[PDB]
């Protein structure tokens, strides 16, 4: 539940914050992050920083531990890239349309980044966010 | 609770705990759509993303 919800003065799991504080770094620029108040999955509890902790230094320590246990630097970028896509996926907004249905806004900046990061089609994903197989007839879902 | 219709009390081992019903249903829901998983499984730029993935599923039952 914590992945998509937080209550007052709580954070999501630490790795998401370690990633946002490391956003302006050169290897992380394809992940396209802003600060923690940007993303829906990391802003809910209003608490973005823990007193006494540098989330970026802890990311340096986290990456170093992955290096020690043999998660090759190619796979390390793998993990961080999936987490960045979960973060961008959370800012996909849905706009209600006729007959209790919905659709994404045209050329959506969070969705475009999500699809780029994962390497899927944009339109195939945008369709199946708002639609569902009923089994074989295709039917729109409510917001 | 005498003054609430939106909360319930369980007497657990150690002590009583009042639980507030608000937010229980939404947190419990966990039903992924199959279609959406196929979109991800069929990737061609990312080795790790298809390596992850080999009535009604819910957080409580899990």
């Amino acid at each position: 539940s914590r992945v998509v919800f937080q209550a007052e003065e709580e954070r999501n799991y630490h790795i998401f914050y370690q990633l946002c504080a490391s956003a302006a770094l050169p290897e992380f620029k394809t992940l396209r992050l802003g600060n923690a108040n940007y993303f829906h999955y990391t802003k809910q509890g209003g608490s973005p920083v823990i007193d006494g902790i540098d989330d970026a230094k802890e990311m340096v320590n986290t990456r170093q531990a992955c290096t020690l246990l043999g998660i090759s630097d190619s796979y390390q970028m793998g993990i961080f890239r999936i987490l960045a896509g979960i973060l961008h996926l959370g800012n996909v907004e849905f706009a209600s349309r006729d007959s209790d249905s919905c659709a994404i806004p045209p050329k959506h900046d969070p969705l475009t980044i999500f699809c780029d990061l994962m390497g899927v089609d944009y339109e195939e994903m945008a369709h199946w966010l708002c639609h569902r197989k009923l089994a074989t007839y295709i039917k729109p879902i409510s917001k | 609770p005498r003054l609430s219709n939106k909360a319930f009390i369980i007497k657990h081992f150690a002590d009583k705990v009042e639980y507030q019903c608000e937010g229980f249903l939404e947190k419990n829901k966990d039903t992924v759509y199959e279609e959406q998983i196929k979109v991800l499984k069929s990737s061609k730029k990312f080795k790790l993303l298809p390596e992850l993935f080999q009535h009604k599923k819910t957080v409580g039952h899990q």
